[PDB]
Parts: C-alpha cells; structure tokens; sequence
C-alpha cells in the first residue's frame, strides 16, 4: 500500500530538470506523506526520527 | 548643413507686440514606475513610464510707455476664473517665416514681476511673466 | 555565517494546482515565525519567582504580495474557497536562493488555504502599480537545510 | 504581467440611476477586497496546533471620492434614503483600464445603497478644492476577467 | 463640475439672534456630513454574506471659529444656556459662495443650541492671535442648490 | 474684531493670599473653557434623529507654569492643603490686556484650591530652566467684558 | 525669581548606607511630584456644577539614572531586597545647587526602598554608554528653603 | 566609573549545548532587567498616603539577534522543544568586556528554555541582510562583579 | 604609449543621424552591505555587496531644420507603453573605426529638453535628451 | 631638512599596471562619547573614544587601448561573492624605492565611472574608481 501511494505521488516530478531544486520538492512530499502514516499508528518510533 | 541660430523669433499670445527679450521653459517631462520580483537572476529593477507633467514658461521684454497689458491679463483673476489663452511660439527663417513651431494649450500667468530702481541703474527696465499651461506640441517639419 | 546572506532573492512554490511561471514570482513574502503559549502560577513560599508552563504552539498566517496578475491559477482557487466555500488545501515551499540559485535553506508549508484576498485603492493622482495581496492559514512548518 | 499595470486610469458606472457624463468621474476609489471569519478550536492531545474553521465571508464598505457637483443623480438618490428612509438598491460597475480605454478587469457590485455622505472642512485661510466622499454598502462582488 | 470651486469663500447667518457684521465672519466651519446606523443578522444556510439593516440616521455637531470678539451676540445666547439652563433652539444657514458673492449652494440646519465654548491657552513666549471655538447640536439639515 | 487681540500680554491676581508682585507673573494660563453634558433618547416613530437632553454643566482645572519661584505665597498655600488636608478656597482673576495695560476683557474663577504641584525634571547634559506647575480646581467661572 | 536658576546642577545623597563619593553622582531625577485623588457628588438641584472632594494625597516613584558603575553600594542595599526580600528603608535628600555649590533648594524623601533596577540594551553596531537605572517607592516628601 | 565603560564588546555563552564559535556571536542581546509586583491599601485615618507591600520579583523573557546561520545548535535545541515538546533547560553567561577582553562584569541566567524563533521579512526590492531572533524563558538571573 | 583622446565618436540610437555634441552618464554603481557582532576584536564593520543601480544617459545635437526626431520618439510613449531600443555608443580610431564600445539595453526617453531664446543669444540652438535604461556592458579588446 | 613631494608614487593593485594619475581618500575616524554628571563643577562634557571609520579608497587613470582592467575586476561581484584585494600605496625616493607606505585591507571596488564625451573635448579621457575596504596601517622608518 505505502510503495503504490508514494509511487503515484512522484509521477508529477518526472520530466522536470535533475537538480538541487527537484531533489528537495520530492523530498517534502514523501515525508509529508510518511508522517500521516505514523501519526494514524503504522510506522512505530517515539518522534519521526 | 548647418544649425538653427537662437536669435529670431516671435511670440503670438493675444497682446498687442509679438517681440521679446527672452523665452525659457519648453520642457516634456515623464515619470518612472520601477519593479523587482525576488525571484529574478538581475539584482536590479525593470522601468516603465508614468504619469506626464509641463513646466512653466517665462517671458521678459522691456518697459513701455502706455503698454499696460502684462497688467491687464493678470487682472482678469477672478476667484477660479481667468481668461485662458492659445500660445504660440516660433522660430524663424531669413523670410521672417516660421520654421520651428512650440504649439501651448490653455496658459494663463501665475505671477507679474516688476522691475527694481537704481541711482546708478545705467540700463533697460525689464518687466517678466510667468505662465501655466496644460499641454506642449512641438512642430518641425 | 562569516558573511551571513541577503534576502532579496527567494522563489514560491505551490504544489496541487497548476503550475504557471507568472505564480512563482513576488515581491515580498511574511509570516515565517513561531510562538508558544504559556500559563503562569504561583507557589506558596517560594518568593523569587513565579513558574512558568508551556501550553501550545502557534504560528501565524502567510502573506504573499506582488502586482496584479488577471489569468492566476492561484487566485482562481482563492475564489472557489471565497465564493462558494469549497475547500482544497495546499502545501507550499518557501526557498532562500544562492548565487548559482540553488536552495541555502527552504520551508515546508503543510496543508494551506486561503482567507483573504485584496486589492489597493486606485488613485487618479498619483504614479503607482496595482499592488494584489493574498494571505494564508496553514497548520504548521518545517525547514529543510 | 511581465509589466503589471499602473492604477490612475478607472471608470464608474451605475445601474438604476439616470446617466449624466459627470457622474462617471471619480479622484479615487477604495473598498475592493474581502476576508473570511474562522474560529479556534483546540484538540486534547494535540499539541502542536489548533484547529481552525471557517465561518462567513466579509466584505467592507464601498468608498468614491471627487470634486463637489451640484447637480448629480447620485447624490438626489442617496438623499431620498438618507432623509426618507426610502431604499431602492442599485448595481455598480468598476473598471480597470487600457490604453485603448478598454477594461482589463472589471468588478460586479451587487444591490448596493448609500450609508454615508459628507463634504470637508472650510477653511478661510487655505486654497483647497471643495471634496465630497459617498460611502456604499454592498452584497458582494464578482469579477471579471 | 469642469472646474469645481473652491472651499474658501463662505457666510454664517443666524435666525432668532440680533445681527451684527461681526458675528458672520468666521475662519473656519466643520461637521456638515451624516451617517446611517445599522445592525447586522447572520440566515442560517447563506454562507456568503450577512445581512444589514438600517435603523436611525445620525448628524455631528457644528463647529465654528473665529478670532475673539469681547461684544457677540451669539455669545450672549450661549451664556444664557450655559449659565442659566435657558435653551432657546435657533435656525442657521450656511452658504458656499460664487464670484459674485451669490449662493452656489445652502444648507439649511434646523434647531441648534449651544453645548460647548471655549478660548485657546495664553503663552507669554509665543505671537500668536487669541482664538475663540463655539460648538452647536441641531437636528438636522436639509440643502438647497 | 476689525483686528483681534494677540494673547501675549495678561495677568493673574489672587483674593486671599498675601500679595507679592512675584506671585503675579506666569508664563502660561490654561483651562478657560466649558461643556454640557447630555443624554440620548429614541423616539418610537421617529426615525430622522435621537433627541439629545442637557443634563449638567462640566469646567475643566485651571493650570499655571512658571519658572521656580522660592519663596511664594501661592505655594504655601498649596502645602498646607496637601499636607496636612487644610483647605481654604480663594477666588482668582485673569486678565486679558491692551496697549494702555488695562483690561480688555476678564474671567471671574470662584472658590478654587490646590490639587496638583509638581516641578520638571533636571538633566545635567541640557541647559534648561527649571518650571513650576500648580493645577486649580474651582467651581464656575462668569466673565466681565 | 527676578532670573529663575537654571536644572542642571544638583546631589543626591542616602542616609543608611556607607558612602562613596561615586554613589553621589546622577545622570538625571525624576519623580518629585504630588496630586489629590477626589470624587464626584451631584445634588438634585444644583445644575451649575457637580462637587468635588478630595481623597488622598498620591507621589509617584522616584527615578535615578547614571552611567554603569560595579562597586556601588546602592546596589549592594538593592540586591538584598531584589534577591531575598530583606527590606531596611532610608532617607534621601535631593538638593539643587547655586554658583557657590550650596543648596537653593532641598527635598527631604522619606522611607525609601528599592523596586526596580536595569541595564540598557548591548547594541555592537552603535557607539553608546552602558546606562544603568534604579526606581524607589518612598512615603512622602517635605521641602526646605 | 570615572569614565563608564561602553556597551558594543559583549559575548553569550550556553552550557549544555555543543559549542561552536558561530553560536557565541550576537548582534544584540535584551532583557536583562527585573521588577517587584507590590499591592497597595488605604488605612483608616491615615490621609497622607497609602500603604504598599511587596509580593513578587519578576523578570523578563531574554532577546538574541544575529544574523541567519544555517547549521546552528542552538536552533537544534529551539526546535526539539517547538516541534515535539521536548523540553531541557540550560544555562546562559552573559558577559561585557574590557580592552583586553576579560570580563567587566558578568550575568549569570538561570534555567533558560526556548518560546520564540523568527525570521524577518523578505523584500525583492530592499538591499538588506537576513536577519534571525531568538527568546528565551528563564527564571532568575545573579550578577558576579 | 599614448592614451585616447574624447572627442571622435558616434552614437547608434536609431534615427537618421550618429552625430552628437556631448554624450554623458556611462556610470555603474552597487549597494554596501555592512555587519559588526558585539564580540568582535575590532570596532568597526565587515562590508559585502548589494543591489546595483544604473544612471540615466544625457545626449545633447543642435537643431536642424526637418528634423524632429528627438520629439517623435517621446511621443511613442501610450500609458505603459514605449518603443525601447538598444544603444550603442562608440569611441573611434584614426580609419573611423571602433575602439571602445558601450552596450545599452531597453532605453526609452524619461524627459526631451528644447533651447531658451535670447535677442542677443549668438549662439547655436541645442536641444537635449534623457534616457532611462536597464544595463550597460563595457567592451574595449 | 626638506620636506618630501607629492608627485612620485606607484600603486599595487593585481592589475597589469602601476601608474595612476591621481590617488585620494587615505583617511582615519573616531567617534566621541561625552558625559556630564550633575553634581560636577564645570559645565561642560568629559569625552572619551567610541567606535572607528575609514573612508573610501578614489583611483583616477587614463583609457588605453586594450586595457579594460576596471571592468573585469567590478564584473567579479555575484550577488555577495566578489574578489577580495591586498592595496598596497607607496610614495617613492629618487632611486625609486618606498619611502611612505599605506596598507590596504580587503578592498573591493564599490563604483566604476566611464569619461564624458565632447565635440570640442581637446583632452585625455580619464576612466575612475571607488574602493571600500577594512582597514589602514601606515609605515614610515
């Protein structure tokens, strides 16, 4: 289920430029997506780290 | 191939002489709207124009027994009346034909200055005026 | 830093509504700041001071202003929260650029809308641009650096 | 836009009140924008925000400005609510200009009435034009473009 | 108007109170507007806007000065108020004046009485006129033009 | 008048307290003024205007500046009121002056006494005189003229 | 007086504390001030004015400043307070001096304590003194002279 | 002192925090002051003055400037505590300077936990550098001199 | 081993003629930015660039008959909009070719200036021109 | 027994050449901080030393062809980055060698200022610099 999510949500970054200002978009997004899973009670640890 | 000279010249504004000493203030001015947005590669700003403004123009001849006009036009003020009037003024050719021509709208004075008296004053009493306008065309063809 | 960097250069991301070059350009960018709010009490024989507990953290809106855009995508989602309270919240990225433009430090705005939209007075006497500013809620931020 | 345009060059226009050329004309017009009303709510065991909900639009009062006329059809409408109590709501158009004095964008004011009427101070010992304001109070707007 | 005029040229005259030259010329004259009251009321289900409702219109009081003069008679009216409690409402007009010193425009203000007089602060160090401010309640006004 | 009085030239005489020609000279004189207090009302029916009621006349203190004065009679005065609450109202008399030095026009204060003495602050990097300030409280005042 | 003194030379002295010669010295006093509290009383009848009576006598805190100084022994007394609610009040004496260094004119303060005591802010851009500041509530006053 | 001591040569030093020579530098420091909260009480009889008793000691929140650093430890700390509620106290030295760099006097702040973090506004058309702020809780603070 | 001389020199603005009297205002100029932390050993300030700025460029020919070009240009001027241009300036050798080269981007006019009459006025009539612009780039190889 | 002149010097820059035609600016500031306590006897203020200034460094030099060694240096600023230089001014004796020496911390250059163009302008075109630095030692043995 989480692969197919974050899968989905990467498809509107693949024909953009391959550079620091991508690298950081894609990176907001999946911990974005990651830290509601942890919240609802998927993922285990005390803080997201 | 050869320039203009400045020396011959007349000026029609409703009085009863064209001739004068000395015309000054012929001017066109253009504000500037300037813009940065922070994004940009330049670190400086992009311009374009604004709103329009005139200036005022002089004129000075010399004193002349009974020619009271300078007078007579500035008393026509009345409160936010005055009498406007079409100001044209020319440089001319060897013809005493107009060659350049400065086109003024709707002028009136703003001020009359009178001359100052010397014991020792060896010279020419000469009387100015100032007036306001709204708008300057400039003919050369 | 040794040399701490300006601020004048910055670049502003939406991400969930459609991209436009003209919708990443503004003049000035606000509300990047942080507070916690606090209780006091008083505890009898103790008389130098009083204690102090944490209570929530708050952040305030966003504004973002620059000269008026007619064909924006961003107002157009404005307007549907506005006019007919439908709402879709965003997520935003807010990046402080260096000389080759690349990212020094940038923020993650999680799930923003809009509450308000306007306009400066127009004035038949004076030299201006039209100035638009919008300003947005949003729940929280991280940074990234 | 890639040169945002400049705000002095406007018209004002009426609907349900006899046209008169000087009535079109204004020094200044303010009053275009809106804001959305929300409330806090905190939820226990939710420490790092509160929530918040929207609630209603809000829009402020419509404000013109000009020169004193003696004789205009707006100013004879404000009058009959102002000293009768007799309403009779209008609309009103504002337009933004271009060059070819065709609007950019424009802006629907909807069933509008009059709440305020004044003219300025005398002063004997200062030469001023005589200035008039008339503010509007309004349903909403909507805009075109 | 094309031109609109000026605001520099006006008379104050009195109805009920003996007439001097000296009591109609002053250097300054304020508080000739009005306003309209309202409530407001939120309709369950209309969530884009509230409704207002007028309830009373309301008026400023009027505000005249001039330098001191020891003999008025409108001063004495106002003393017979102020001291006495004897209130005896008067009618006043103001008048906005051509260049022929002819009315462009009235305002009728109907039963005024005095509630405020007073002379500005002495100062050995300073040259300065001595100025006297009287303040009027009336009704309200009407205007003709 | 043709040509109003400046406010340069007066003088303050005290009825009750030993007379000193030092007592007399006062750099500034304020407090000179009234107003009357009213009520609103709103009338079922009558929807142009509130009613408005007087219901008490209001004078304000009367305030004197000087440079520091030793040895006064005024402030002996002061001293016995504020420190030990013995208190002995006075009457006072303001005078407005002309060019022959005789009154213009006078203000008759009745049954005054001290509530405020205070003197302003010294700073050893300016070059200042130092100032006396006593405030008045009286009952009414009536003028003669 | 016939020329009143000039502020800007005066000392500061304790009673109570061991003195130094560097504790005598002050940038600037302030707070040598007094005023009645009243209350209002309106008699059925009486329409010219409402009473007035007195209360209390009120002073506000006095305040001293200087450039900072580490050994003080005015300090010392108010850390103890500060720090750990010892309390010992004492008597001050302001005096303003004459070309011959002696007193024109002195204040007898009463029953002094500390309450407040600071620093000015540290600003490594600007080239300024570090200025220290201290406040004491006190009883009341008497003058000599 | 004869000659006081400037205020621009200062250093902050944390204990409990990884050090690092850019966490000591500061463009401005706040805040180190403190006040005494006192209640007030009218005696029967006594009508030269009220009564006023101490209660509590009381300080302000401390205020760091400088400009932005990226890979601070301090900021690490600020936000454990804002971002989870994670809360571990420090302490602070504040310290001014002599000309040969040791310290004048010395500020001892005891207890410190972060409630503040912000970063001022950015302008694409000012020249300006960005600039960081920090606040800080504590509770009590002594002085070594 | 000799240094250039100022007076031979054209100017491409886009009109009929590249002959001027006087060309001045090629200046380039950028902000400071300065910093001091109170712990520092030295009491004054560490300095870093800022924004940049440009100055306007000031172009004064004498008046010749039939030519108005300075005017028409003005006069493109429609609100916001202006015809802009690229100006290029021109320092010249002994075969009338280029030496040093000053690249200007986006001018447009800001004000036109005409001459002051004088009955006794023996001289030359010159008129003169402002522009505004967005850039200049100095090339001398 | 004689004083020294003002006309031999040379200037080290990390440019090609070290002959200038004018140098100025070699200044040093401090400000004041005065005080007063009110109890003092005298009427005037106590003053002691506050924070230090240094002013701006202006080079003046004639336009040569194929040298454009001022452009390449301002044109090395990049928003903040830009290349730092170590100045070093001398005043020379008459075997050419240093006699007075000012040292130069930092600099960078602020502002460059092209020549003005004249019909009638028989004279050298000089091309001018302004440099901001850090700080100025000055050696004299």
């Amino acid at each position: 289920m989480a692969e197919e999510s974050i899968k989905k949500a990467t498809e509107q970054f693949v024909f953009e430029p391959n550079d620091g200002n991508t690298w950081v978009r894609v990176r907001a997004m999946i911990e974005n997506f990651l830290i509601l899973q942890w919240r609802a009670g998927a993922l285990a640890g005390a803080k997201p780290e | 191939s050869y320039p203009l000279s400045k020396f011959h010249f007349s000026v029609e504004w409703g009085g009863t002489k064209i001739g004068f000493t000395e015309v000054s203030g012929l001017d066109l001015e253009t504000e500037i709207i300037e813009y940065r947005h922070g994004a940009s590669p330049e670190y400086s700003k992009i311009k374009m124009p604004g709103m329009q403004k005139f200036s005022n123009i002089t004129l000075k001849r010399g004193t002349f027994k009974s020619d009271n006009e300078y007078f007579q036009w500035y008393n026509t003020i009345n409160l936010n009346k005055v009498e406007r009037r079409d100001l044209t003024i020319s440089l001319l050719n060897e013809e005493h034909e107009p060659v350049v021509t400065w086109k003024v709208k709707n002028a009136w004075p703003l001020k009359v200055q009178s001359t100052d008296l010397k014991g020792d004053g060896n010279e020419v009493a000469i009387e100015s005026m100032e007036l306001a306008h709204e708008g300057l065309v400039i003919q050369n063809e | 830093t040794y040399y701490p960097p300006s601020s004048f250069h910055f670049l502003v991301e939406f991400t969930g509504i459609d991209a436009k070059n003209n919708d990443h350009e503004f003049q000035s960018v606000s509300g990047l700041s942080v507070d916690i709010d606090t209780e006091e009490f008083a505890e009898g024989g103790e008389n130098r001071f009083k204690h102090k507990f944490p209570v929530k953290t708050k952040y305030p809106n966003l504004v973002l202003k620059r000269g008026v855009l007619v064909d924006s995508k961003v107002i157009s989602w404005c307007r549907d929260a506005i006019e007919d309270f439908e709402f879709k919240p965003i997520d935003l990225t807010v990046k402080l650029l260096n000389e080759e433009h690349q990212p020094l430090m940038t923020w993650n705005v999680v799930h923003a809308y809009p509450v308000k939209w306007s306009v400066e007075d127009f004035n038949a006497q004076e030299s201006k641009m039209a100035i638009e500013s919008v300003e947005l809620s949003y729940n929280y931020f991280k940074t990234i650096v």
